């Protein structure tokens, strides 16, 4: 049963990869969808056994590394944390593959697309089920490999090609730090196995623990697109929408969160790292929402929402509330995949295939089913009470105030603004696409029709999960005293109770008031008083609008300064070292020295009695001179060469 | 039995090819019958000889004991003692496996004189293979430098436009530096009266004399790996040498430097090696970082791969100078993994593209995946092997080498992890361009990878992944041999 | 439709909307192949997997701690 | 199989076309390249150049050697790393450790019972695995005392 | 080059300048009713300077016009998907149609 959950998507990758030429376009897509579905049913069967019956599965294929004390096995273990992670991964992957059957039906290369999509699914299953960090790193790298091939899938497009490289290189920067953390783990503990390392967490030096997890923190930022290594995330929109619906929902963007939750037995014994995770998450929630309120591409707006929500998971980990982070991780994968799916529905429906909300407007009637999915998913994203996002996001924001520390209070306002900005950019996206006066040509609206049932079916399934799912699963992850020993919480760090009993009732509804009250005010201005949003008039507003629309000018600073100077250093080394001083102290320099010396010696070979007689008689001075003068004669001779 | 048969059989093979192909030189002006199809029969005999050499080492491998400490198959031939251990056995097999590959890579891309090329390839392979089984310093130097004579003529006859520059570079950089290593060998023979491996391993010399001997040997080793700043010969030699010459240079010749550390430095100059390790680490780390940034600005396809080889061999040098089993095993596995991936990248870059378009400038190639999909698959697959993606022997070599450096020196050994980022920066910048955008306007559509070039790529990829997934095939053989190199007295 | 140049470009994945004439025949063989060793994955998994929390009794572990003490 | 009468037909027909650049029943054997007269060898090439002149990437002459000599050689290498009865030092050391446990605890009824029933194939699989075996006492005894003799070889202290 | 009013090369420079003016207005103003008001205001400013003879006046105006256009430029202009810079630009370009040249390699 465990081998079925892990390796069945890998067989689907092989079939559409090598046998796609032989089974054709139609059957290749569905056989890959068959392989993912087998993993879906296998995962659900294992979910009952693990979570509800406390049964662990472990399959040890064979040994990988056997160098003295360092022993690494090809083992996969499924426990509460691992099987919980498979629930968003495998379920959303299946509903994205089934979505891609009709979305990609016009693409000339569909066997390759479903091969990369299923290979990506297999890598993510490997990451969360490996019994040690090296097996996690194997999935960690091949997620980046598969993300590179998916983002650059349309490789004739120059933008998609450079975007796939950008995602690969930034993640490979995170991999270089993850390798160092694993090397330090072998140095301090002698092992990478979870069972060995996690037993020693209390007895290891704090500095050793801090070094390992700082390396893990840098790797986490690259994959989860936290501030500093978040530039590739919006470039990842160059891939097909099914890639976005998968990468940004239950996949690569959540890998960094998993790495930190897995390391909780170690991460709890280093407050300094947890403080950094808190602040880095808080900064990225604030910045993502502010950028998303003046963004105009529909997929970029949703992508920035993904970055904002992952930062909500980081602040939960920062206050050592790992259980809340895992629960919000599962719930977010449902209604964020829905938002990407329902965005791709609108883009396909409009016959011009625009992606700019400024070219949309008045779509609500013509595509009512697409509007309903976005509406419910946005309300779930906006943590509207009763919905799945409400049971996972409201508690995380309130936990910042429940910390009663300086950092917790600062990050509460950052989270509160991000919660308010979430409502703002959700209403703005809905107004421009659906409720605004039509900006598209009249010909677009007479042809604006809903897509087929294969596209619709996964959206309906995810729509229900975005309504009820959080309420059903809340007690497993958020219930007080619920045993989740994989996520270790130190007794000094338990704040779930003061979060639940000590907060004022004004703060219990403050995120709800600002989002609902602020959203209505924003909606009125568009419909009735749009003259306030002609920001090109005011020069200060134009500069403030331009700063956030250009994403805090980070991409410009990265390319123009860090990447330009990184390539220029190679040029300076190439010019002044390899082709420079190493040639002067090499072939070119010695050739000039040889030519100068050999030209002097060529003038001394000529048949002349007086010349050789003078040299013979001159040599007699070596007999006359005392031998201490030899080095002065040597210096004199070198002068004559010149 | 091994050395005697490996030398006698190949001499008979060398003489046989000379007798057949030179029997008709005497103003016959005839048309012969072996000259047909680009000397097909003479090529086939040399190809068979290369495969038979792999069979000879196998017969001695069946009797190899992985649980025996010391040299095995101890033999005397030409007044020289020959022996094998776990480390030597794997390097001999790697050297001999690349023999048929070097011949087959140049099966039909030489302007002529196929008998000369095949003899020189088989002559280079045996001399390098014999260098792993000698048991004294002088025999190590004799085989270390004997390869220069055929390699110099191989480049100058079969090379590219700048072959004259490349032939001089390899002859002068390597001969001048090895003569400094000869000075240290002469000192050993003067004060100890022997250069035998076991005899000199037991003698402790004065810490000042060990410094002078280390510097003499390290000069010869550092040029041949190569390390900064004496690396400038390699990119010029690789871009002009024939494809078979690049395969042997990138697959075997560079690995002799790591084996030089294993024999000529670690067991005999143990005390001074610990003193020199920080200097070795600094030189190697900067070799790794500088070569990776320099590789970004390169515009020649075969020079980009040449600089990629320097970055990974700096990691091999870092691992072998770690004083632990993890680093030593990691450096050895990385040597074998590099011994397959690096020749494969030269076949893709300088054996397939060059044989079709005869131009190595990067600006002419893009979007190759549109009409060369099979080439793009192998190019992409080997690119990820070259950056140490897991499931490849390169990663297992790189991870253990980086881990061994961290254990040896936690502060400065952590800089070795830049190999993970920097190698992917220049390798995936080249691959993303060859497989990106519209098919190049400067190219005409031609044939994709042929059966011969598929065969070469497959049998260099297969060992890389088998070692990557189950390296215990290699670590079991190396375990007892590598444990003898560690120097430490814990109290 | 367009020109896919399918005369000589035949990648393992198909090359621009490739469905062979005998695709139904091959699909059944692959579905049989996929199903056959998908059961092989199940048979191997049930034999090889184990519960790491039930391999050693708690009484066996108490002796380990005292002996290693 | 030179078949000189066959070349004359091949040579003549190419003469029926004076223009240039505007057979499968032919083969040679190993004994022909060394024993044919100098006149006949000249004729064969003159046809071969002209036959080839009157013309993808197959039948190049290497396939037989590599698929009869090289691929079996790699298979043999693959077999050796798989099915060669060779102990490594780490595998020897684990067997030696179990042997010394038996010798130090001869009077142990419980331990020797598990050691005898612990088969040779599961020696390297000690611990938690799929194999259902009793090594609880075996692990218990290793944790109790030290069965290495490294302290007996370093007879010089500070 | 100097400006000659009422020339053919002047009817293409002003026309293009007017296009960039209206496109910039369209990028900034996303409501059709609001765009028409701004589109007419921009046009009337062009009409005022329409009858000008002195090139020494036109070059002062032309230089100033680019100062406004560059200052009011939207950082995120609206681009059709298949046009250069669009979301579908260069996506699934059909392959080059040319017979393969066989080679012996
Ligand atoms: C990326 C770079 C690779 C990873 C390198 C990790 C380096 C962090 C080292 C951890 C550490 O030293 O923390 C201690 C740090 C300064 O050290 P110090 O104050 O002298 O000693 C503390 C003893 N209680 O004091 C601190 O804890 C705070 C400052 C360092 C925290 C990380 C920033
Ligand atoms: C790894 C080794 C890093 C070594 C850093 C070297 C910093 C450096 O040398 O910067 C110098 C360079 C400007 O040098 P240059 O181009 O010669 O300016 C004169 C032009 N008229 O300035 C740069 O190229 C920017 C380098 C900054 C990034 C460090
Ligand atoms: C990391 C790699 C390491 C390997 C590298 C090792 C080599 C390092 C040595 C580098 C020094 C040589 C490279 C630079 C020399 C350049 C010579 C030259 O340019 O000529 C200078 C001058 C003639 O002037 P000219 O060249 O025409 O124009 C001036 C250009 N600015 O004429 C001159 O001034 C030349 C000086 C006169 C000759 C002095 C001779 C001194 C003794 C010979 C030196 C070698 C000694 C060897 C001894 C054993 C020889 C068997
Ligand atoms: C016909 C009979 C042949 C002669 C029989 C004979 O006794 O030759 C001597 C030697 C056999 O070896 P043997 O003396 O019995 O003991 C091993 C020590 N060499 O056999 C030989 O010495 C053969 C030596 C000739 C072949 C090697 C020539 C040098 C090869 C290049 C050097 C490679 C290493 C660098
Ligand atoms: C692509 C990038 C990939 C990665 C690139 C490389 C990144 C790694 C580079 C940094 C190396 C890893 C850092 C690990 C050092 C931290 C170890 C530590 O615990 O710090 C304290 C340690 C000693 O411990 P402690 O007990 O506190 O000291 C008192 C002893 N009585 O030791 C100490 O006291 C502090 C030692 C000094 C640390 C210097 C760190 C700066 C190194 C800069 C390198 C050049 C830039
Ligand atoms: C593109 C190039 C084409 C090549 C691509 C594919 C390469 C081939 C893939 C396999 C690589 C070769 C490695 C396997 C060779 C067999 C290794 C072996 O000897 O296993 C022995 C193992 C334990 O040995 P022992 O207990 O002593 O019993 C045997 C005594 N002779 O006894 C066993 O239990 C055997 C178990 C074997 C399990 C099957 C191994 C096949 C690979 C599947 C697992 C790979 C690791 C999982 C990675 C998943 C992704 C993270
Ligand atoms: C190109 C292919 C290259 C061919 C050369 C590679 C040879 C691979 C090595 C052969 C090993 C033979 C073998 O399978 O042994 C069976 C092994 C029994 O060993 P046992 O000790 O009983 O199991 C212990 C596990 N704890 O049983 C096993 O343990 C093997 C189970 C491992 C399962 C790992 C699955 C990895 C991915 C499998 C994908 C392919 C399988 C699906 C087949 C098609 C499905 C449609
Ligand atoms: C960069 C600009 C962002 C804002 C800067 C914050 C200024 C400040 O004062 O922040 C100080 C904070 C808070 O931690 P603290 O005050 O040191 O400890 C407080 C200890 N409690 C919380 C237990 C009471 O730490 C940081 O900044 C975190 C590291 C930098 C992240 C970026
Ligand atoms: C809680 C956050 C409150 C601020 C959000 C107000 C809504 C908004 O940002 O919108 C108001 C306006 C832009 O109008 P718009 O509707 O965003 O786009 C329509 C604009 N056009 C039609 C010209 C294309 O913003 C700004 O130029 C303010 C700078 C953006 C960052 C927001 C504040 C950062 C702190
Ligand atoms: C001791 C530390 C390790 C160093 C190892 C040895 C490296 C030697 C330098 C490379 C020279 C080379 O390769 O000689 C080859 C070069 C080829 O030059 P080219 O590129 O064709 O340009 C030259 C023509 N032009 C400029 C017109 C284009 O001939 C020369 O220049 C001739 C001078 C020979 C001097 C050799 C002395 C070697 C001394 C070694 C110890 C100091
Ligand atoms: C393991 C130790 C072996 C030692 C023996 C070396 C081989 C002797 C060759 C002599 C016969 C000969 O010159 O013959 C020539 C042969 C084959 O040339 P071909 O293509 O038929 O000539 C063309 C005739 N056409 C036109 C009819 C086709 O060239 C070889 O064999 C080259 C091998 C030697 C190259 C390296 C020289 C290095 C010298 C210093 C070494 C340390
Ligand atoms: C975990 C390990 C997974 C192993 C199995 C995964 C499936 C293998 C798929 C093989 C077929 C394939 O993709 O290569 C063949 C396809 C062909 O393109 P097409 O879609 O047929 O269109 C045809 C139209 N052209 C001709 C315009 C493309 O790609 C290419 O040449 C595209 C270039 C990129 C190479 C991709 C290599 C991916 C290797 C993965 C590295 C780890």
């Amino acid at each position: 049963m465990i081998l079925l959950c892990i390796f069945t998507p890998f067989l689907g990758s092989l079939i559409s990869g090598f046998f796609g030429r032989y089974i054709g376009v139609n059957s290749s897509k569905w056989i890959v969808c068959l392989s993912i579905f087998v993993s879906v049913v296998s995962t659900y069967i294992l979910f009952i056994d693990v979570i509800f019956n406390e049964i662990e599965y472990t399959y040890n294929i064979m040994n990988w590394l056997n160098v003295e004390y360092l022993v690494v096995d090809w083992s996969f273990t499924i426990d509460k944390l691992s099987v919980s992670m498979l629930v968003p991964v495998v379920t959303v992957s299946f509903l994205v593959h089934l979505y891609s059957v009709s979305y990609m039906s016009h693409d000339p290369h569909q066997q390759r697309f479903f091969s990369y999509l299923s290979m990506f699914t297999f890598a993510m299953i490997v990451l969360v089920t490996g019994d040690n960090y090296l097996i996690l790193f194997v999935g960690w790298e091949f997620i980046g490999v598969a993300s590179y091939l998916l983002i650059s899938f349309w490789f004739t497009r120059f933008n998609a090609v450079k975007s796939g490289l950008s995602a690969l290189l930034i993640n490979r920067f995170g991999d270089a730090l993850l390798v160092l953390g694993l090397s330090y783990l072998v140095l301090v503990t002698g092992s990478v196995n979870y069972n060995t390392v996690f037993a020693l967490g209390s007895y290891l030096d704090v500095n050793m623990i801090t070094v390992i997890l700082i390396c893990f923190l840098v790797a986490s930022m690259a994959k989860s697109a936290q501030l500093g290594l978040h530039s590739w995330l919006l470039l990842a929109m160059e891939g097909p929408t099914p890639v976005s619906s998968l990468l940004h929902a239950a996949c690569l963007v959540i890998a960094g969160v998993f790495l930190l939750m897995r390391s909780s037995p170690l991460l709890e014994y280093t407050p300094i790292v947890l403080l950094l995770i808190l602040w880095l998450g808080g900064l990225s929630t604030l910045i993502s929402g502010l950028i998303a309120m003046v963004s105009n591409d529909i997929k970029k707006i949703i992508a920035l929402s993904t970055m904002s929500q992952v930062g909500i998971m980081m602040i939960a980990i920062g206050v050592s509330c790992y259980n809340l982070a895992l629960f919000h991780l599962i719930c977010h994968s449902f209604f964020k995949a829905l938002l990407f799916m329902s965005a791709g529905s609108v883009i396909h429906s409009i016959i011009s295939e625009y992606q700019d909300i400024r070219m949309y407007g008045g779509f609500r009637q013509f595509i009512p089913l697409a509007y309903t999915c976005i509406f419910i998913a946005s309300l779930s994203l906006m943590a509207i009470p009763g919905l799945t996002g409400f049971y996972s996001k409201d508690i995380i924001i309130e936990s910042m105030y429940g910390e009663y520390t300086f950092s917790g209070f600062i990050i509460y306002w950052f989270a509160l603004i991000s919660a308010t900005c979430t409502s703002l950019y959700s209403i703005r996206l809905i107004y421009y696409t659906f409720l605004n006066n039509p900006n598209s040509p009249k010909y677009i609206y007479i042809n604006l029709k809903e897509n087929d049932i294969v596209l619709i079916t996964p959206m309906i399934i995810l729509t229900i999960l975005s309504i009820f799912g959080g309420y059903l699963l809340r007690d497993i992850y958020l219930g007080m005293g619920s045993p989740f020993n994989e996520l270790f919480i130190h007794p000094n760090n338990l704040s779930l109770i003061e979060t639940e009993f000590s907060l004022p009732s004004i703060l219990k509804v403050l995120p709800l008031i600002t989002g609902l009250g602020g959203g209505l005010i924003l909606l009125l201005i568009y419909e009735f008083n749009y003259s306030l949003f002609l920001v090109y008039n005011n020069k200060n507003l134009s500069k403030l609008y331009s700063f956030f629309n250009q994403k805090i000018m980070f991409d410009q600073l990265l390319n123009n300064l860090i990447l330009r100077s990184g390539l220029n250093i190679g040029w300076l080394l190439n010019v002044h070292i390899d082709r420079g001083i190493l040639q002067l102290f090499g072939p070119l320099g010695l050739w000039k020295l040889s030519t100068f010396i050999s030209s002097k010696l060529n003038k001394l070979v000529f048949l002349n009695i007086g010349f050789i007689l003078e040299i013979i008689v001159l040599s007699w001075l070596l007999i006359v001179f005392k031998v201490s003068l030899l080095k002065y004669i040597l210096l004199l001779i070198i002068f004559i060469i010149l | 039995m091994l050395v005697q048969n490996l030398i006698i059989f190949n001499i008979i093979g060398i003489v046989l090819l000379v007798l057949l192909n030179n029997n008709n030189n005497g103003i016959l002006n005839k048309k012969s019958l072996l000259t047909i199809k680009n000397e097909l029969k003479l090529k086939q005999i040399g190809l068979i000889i290369s495969i038979i050499n792999i069979l000879i080492i196998i017969e001695n491998w069946i009797g190899f004991n992985s649980n025996y400490y010391g040299f095995q198959n101890i033999e005397r031939f030409l007044n020289i003692y020959w022996g094998i251990d776990g480390i030597s056995l794997l390097l001999v097999l790697l050297t001999l496996i690349l023999g048929p590959i070097a011949i087959l890579s140049n099966w039909k891309n030489l302007k002529g004189y196929y008998t000369y090329y095949v003899i020189s390839i088989n002559m280079l392979v045996i001399l390098m293979a014999l260098n792993f089984i000698c048991l004294d310093l002088v025999s190590f130097y004799i085989l270390f430098e004997s390869t220069l004579a055929p390699l110099f003529l191989l480049i100058g006859i079969y090379g590219a436009n700048n072959k004259n520059k490349a032939a001089y570079y390899v002859l002068i950089y390597t001969l001048a530096s090895s003569l400094f290593m000869l000075l240290s060998i002469v000192i050993y023979y003067i004060i100890i009266n022997s250069t035998d491996y076991i005899y000199i391993n037991n003698i402790i010399l004065s810490i000042n004399l060990q410094s002078l001997l280390f510097i003499g040997i390290i000069i010869g080793i550092a040029v041949k790996t190569p390390l900064m700043p004496v690396h400038t010969w390699l990119p010029t030699v690789h871009s002009e040498s024939p494809l078979g010459g690049s395969i042997l240079l990138a697959g075997v010749i560079l690995k002799l430097a790591i084996y030089g550390v294993i024999r000529l430095l670690l067991p005999n100059l143990s005390e001074i090696s610990m003193m020199f390790t920080p200097i070795i680490y600094i030189i190697s780390i900067l070799t790794l970082i500088y070569s990776s940034l320099i590789t970004l600005k390169q515009t020649d396809l075969k020079v980009i791969i040449a600089y990629s080889s320097i970055s990974h061999l700096a990691v091999c040098m870092i691992g072998i100078f770690a004083n632990n089993l993890i680093g030593i095993n990691g450096s050895l596995i990385l040597c074998l993994a590099h011994g397959f991936v690096s020749p494969a990248l030269f076949i893709l870059v300088g054996g397939i593209l060059y044989d079709r378009y005869h131009n190595r400038l990067i600006n002419y190639y893009q979007g190759l995946s549109t009409f060369m999909p099979i080439f793009s698959i192998y190019l992409v697959v080997f690119s990820f092997c070259n950056t140490g993606t897991p499931l490849s022997g390169n990663f297992v070599g790189e991870f253990l080498s980086i881990t061994g450096a961290v254990i040896r020196h936690p502060i400065i050994g952590s800089l070795t992890a830049a190999s993970v980022l920097l190698s992917a920066c220049y390798q995936m910048k080249l691959t993303n361009r060859l497989t990106g955008s519209v098919f190049s306007q400067y190219l005409h559509i031609t044939n994709d990878v042929t059966n011969r070039e598929i065969f070469l790529l497959n049998w260099l990829l297969i060992p890389t992944i088998i070692i990557g997934i189950y390296p215990s095939f290699v670590t079991n053989i190396l375990n007892l041999a590598s444990s003898t190199l560690i120097y430490s007295v814990l109290i | 439709h367009h020109i896919h140049t399918p005369s000589y470009i035949k990648p393992p994945t198909g090359g621009w909307n490739f469905t062979p004439a005998n695709w139904k025949q091959n699909t059944v063989l692959v579905l049989v192949g996929f199903t056959a060793c998908c059961v092989g994955l199940y048979k191997l998994g049930e034999a090889g997997s184990y519960n790491p929390k039930l391999k050693y009794k708690e009484e066996e572990l108490s002796r380990w701690n005292q002996s290693a003490k | 199989a030179f078949n000189l009468q066959l070349e004359k037909e091949i040579r003549s027909k190419i003469d029926s076309l004076p223009k240039l650049n505007n057979v499968t029943n032919r083969k040679l054997s190993l004994t022909d390249y060394l024993f044919q007269n100098a006149a006949n060898q000249a004729l064969y090439v003159d046809n071969e150049a002209d036959l080839k002149e009157l013309d993808e990437n197959e039948n190049e002459g290497w396939e037989k050697i590599m698929y009869v000599g090289f691929v079996p050689t790699m298979i043999l290498i693959f077999a050796i790393v798989l099915f060669k009865d060779d102990k490594s030092i780490d595998e020897w050391a684990m067997d030696e450790l179990l042997l010394r446990l038996k010798e130090k605890n001869l009077s142990d009824v419980e331990l020797i019972d598990e050691l005898d029933k612990l088969s040779k194939s599961h020696v390297g699989k000690i611990g938690a695995s799929e194999i259902n075996k009793r090594d609880a006492v075996i692990i218990e005894r290793i944790l109790n005392g030290e069965y290495d003799q490294l302290s007996g070889l370093k007879k010089k202290e500070l | 080059k100097a400006v000659v009013p009422f020339s053919e090369a002047n009817k293409k420079y002003v026309s293009s300048l007017y296009r960039k003016s209206l496109r910039t207005a369209h990028d900034w103003i996303n409501k059709t009713e609001f765009y028409r008001v701004k589109a007419s205001e921009i046009r009337s400013r062009f009409d005022a300077n329409k009858h000008i003879n002195d090139p020494n006046e036109l070059k002062v105006i032309f230089k100033e016009t680019e100062a406004l256009l560059e200052d009011y430029a939207h950082p995120d202009p609206i681009i059709p998907p298949c046009r250069p810079g669009g979301s579908k630009f260069e996506r699934n370009i059909p392959p080059r149609v040319e017979a393969r040249i066989p080679i012996d390699v």
